[PDB]
């Protein structure tokens, strides 16, 4: 069955344009394709299908500034005066027998807002949650643009890999993101260090917090 | 104009079964092909199912055959997923779609479009047993919070003050730990001389369970 | 007793889409090979029928509809469209129940010079029924008041498309036939 490769991600300045790429598989070189926009948090809505020979016909209500065009093994969306809403994932999907085939999607930024980076705050654990046996640490990360962060813990300088856990970042009810990032001790493991780390790592720049059990 | 409202999703143990519907509204139901798509949380899409305008033709992806069955109620225009043997690969949302019925040559037969998505349905494969959450305080311009931890199924509310507090709010998305269990948490930064004289609670809602709990975060 | 379908998919001259003709088919045996040993059909689409199993539908009749639109229209050849030519100019039935196909006709419906001999109606006070089928030409206004263009709220209904060989693609010509089943 065929295969679609699409490039994992891609991003422009709000009004640039961009033409997102989807690869046929080389044995299907000439197969039609669609296009399917997912927004975030929203269900995905059709585009358009896109022919061998450069024809598209669109879903009602697609607007203009989405054209679609095709060469060799290549398809090809393009957004021409990219808006904030134009901010989604891109999944083309094209047929084999019967069944249909998705590609990996492809999330497009739409740089519209000045860059931001992250306010990191790190939680040591409550003193409720230790009398249950259990310790957790809660670092946040708020206020940053755009959404793309790594987080690395430290045991005193030791890096730890166990017991971590991340969400996705998502934005704010004042349109910036957030993300929360979470790691689980014993209680024993708690006291038996000087400190910990939370390392953010924001496009090439980093902030630290640490907290120590006193 | 058309629309396509699925039902029948939750949370359901491994190896259980599962009917999810699609009603379909808006256009002449029994000439159009009708597909499943699922999305587990944070993957891509993936096609599920697919079958045509009589119910004569099925086609499913590898992942499901054996397990789903795919059909439908023309008379009713319903659009049906039975699932069996569930599995925790099988946690993702689950949309419905229609399409026309075209020819293609470089196939030589059907093809069937996807051209309308539903709105779609959650289901939970899972061997966790109902549980509330407990909640600590992440005691303290500053910022203070909630952390609601090891609770399932999803979800759980947070207000703050019973509501009467909203700026600064932010609520995270649920984690799903290794233990297969869910924690998030729900911040709000807050002006630092405000924690003499103000207080904070945070209200988490677990239906679930029927767990209700008031915790008051005070500072350290 | 051989049906036409040769012939419709045949025929050297088409209508313009606001004048579209039907052939009617009944009474004879169906040979739809064409629709097959001819890979340049861009749109082949099909509503409760199957577009390879379909001689095995036994019919009453046939219908076949000819005309001509620009690309970027031909999705409005689908049932539950809108948009000038579905409102105005032919309008499938929620039920359509047949086979939608289309082919880009460029080297034959196109020119250097620009082809302006087919048309659609773009002013209309009611939308039409499926099927439906308008060929007057009063001068539109939007009152029902009889006018004269250039006038107070007055325009001729139809509007020429222009169709020249080197274009992008949603603008060139193409072909269309809807087949309709009993
Ligand atoms: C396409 O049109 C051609 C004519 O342009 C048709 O050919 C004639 O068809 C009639 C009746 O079927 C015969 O009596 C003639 O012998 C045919 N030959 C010629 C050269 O005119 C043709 O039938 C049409 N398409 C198909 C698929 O048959």
């Amino acid at each position: 069955q065929p295969v679609l490769t699409q490039s994992p991600s891609a991003s422009a300045s709000l009004g640039a344009s961009v033409k997102l790429t989807c690869t046929l598989s080389s044995g299907h070189s000439s197969y039609a394709i669609a296009w399917h926009q997912q927004q975030p948090e929203k269900g995905p809505r059709y585009l358009m299908k896109l022919n061998t020979d450069g024809s598209h016909s669109k879903g009602d209500g697609i607007p203009d500034r989405f054209s679609g065009s095709s060469s060799g093994a290549e398809r090809y969306l393009t957004i021409s005066s990219l808006q904030s809403e134009d901010e989604a994932d891109y999944y083309c999907q094209t047929w084999g027998t019967g069944i249909l085939v998705f590609g990996g999607g492809t999330k497009l930024t739409v740089l519209g807002q000045p860059k931001a980076a992250p306010s990191v705050t790190l939680f040591p654990p409550s003193s409720e949650e230790l009398q249950a046996n259990k310790a957790t640490l809660v670092c946040l990360i708020s206020d940053f643009y755009p959404g793309a962060v790594t987080v690395a813990w430290k045991a005193d300088s030791s890096p730890v890999k166990a017991g971590v856990e991340t969400t996705t970042p998502s934005k704010q009810s004042n349109n910036k993101y957030a993300a929360s990032s979470y790691l689980s001790l014993t209680p024993e493991q708690w006291k038996s260090h000087r400190s910990y780390s939370c390392q953010v790592t924001h496009e090439g720049s980093t902030v630290e917090k640490t907290v120590a059990p006193t | 104009q058309v629309q396509l409202v699925e039902s029948g999703g939750g949370v359901v143990q491994p190896g259980r079964s599962l009917r999810l519907s699609c009603a379909a509204s808006g256009f002449t139901f029994s000439n159009y092909a009708m597909h499943w798509v699922r999305q587990a949380p944070g993957k891509g899409l993936e096609w599920v199912a697919v079958i045509s305008y009589d119910g004569s033709n099925k086609y499913y992806a590898d992942s499901v055959k054996g397990r789903f069955t795919i059909s439908r109620d023309n008379s009713k225009n319903t659009l049906y997923l039975q699932m069996n043997s569930l599995r925790a690969e099988d946690t993702a949302i689950y949309y419905c779609a229609s399409g026309y019925t075209g020819y293609d040559y470089f196939v030589r037969g059907d093809y069937y479009g996807l051209d309308v998505w539903g709105q779609g349905t959650t289901v939970t494969v899972s061997s966790a047993s109902t549980k509330g959450p407990s909640v600590f305080p992440l005691a303290p311009t500053a910022a203070l919070g909630c952390l609601v931890k090891d609770y399932f199924p999803e979800p759980v509310t947070v207000s703050w003050n019973s509501g009467a507090l909203t700026s600064g709010v932010h609520t995270f998305p649920a984690v799903l730990q290794s233990s297969g269990l869910y924690s998030l948490s729900s911040v709000v930064t807050v002006p630092s001389s405000s924690l003499g004289t103000q207080t904070y609670i945070c209200n988490v809602n677990h239906k679930p369970s029927n767990t209700k709990v008031d915790k008051r975060v005070e500072p350290k | 007793n051989l049906c036409p379908f040769g012939e419709v998919f045949n025929a050297t001259k088409f209508p313009s889409v606001y004048a579209w003709e039907r052939k009617k088919i009944s009474n004879c045996v169906a040979d739809y090979s064409v629709l097959y040993n001819s890979t340049f059909f861009s749109t082949f689409k099909c509503y409760g029928v199957s577009a390879t199993k379909l001689n095995d539908l036994c019919f009453s009749n046939v219908y076949a509809d000819s005309f001509v639109v620009k690309g970027d229209d031909v999705r409005q050849i689908a049932p539950g469209q809108t948009g000038v030519i579905a409102d105005y100019n032919y309008k499938l039935p929620d039920d359509f129940m047949g086979c939608v196909l289309a082919w880009n006709t460029r080297n034959i419906d196109a020119t250097s010079t620009g082809n302006y001999n087919y048309k659609y109606r773009y002013l209309r006070h009611g939308k039409l029924r499926p099927f439906e089928r308008d060929i007057s030409n009063v001068p539109f206004s939007p009152d029902g008041k009889p006018c004269t263009p250039p006038a107070l709220n007055c325009y001729w209904p139809l509007n020429d498309y222009g169709f020249y060989t080197t274009t992008g693609i949603g603008y060139q010509p193409y072909r269309v036939v809807v087949l309709s089943f009993e």
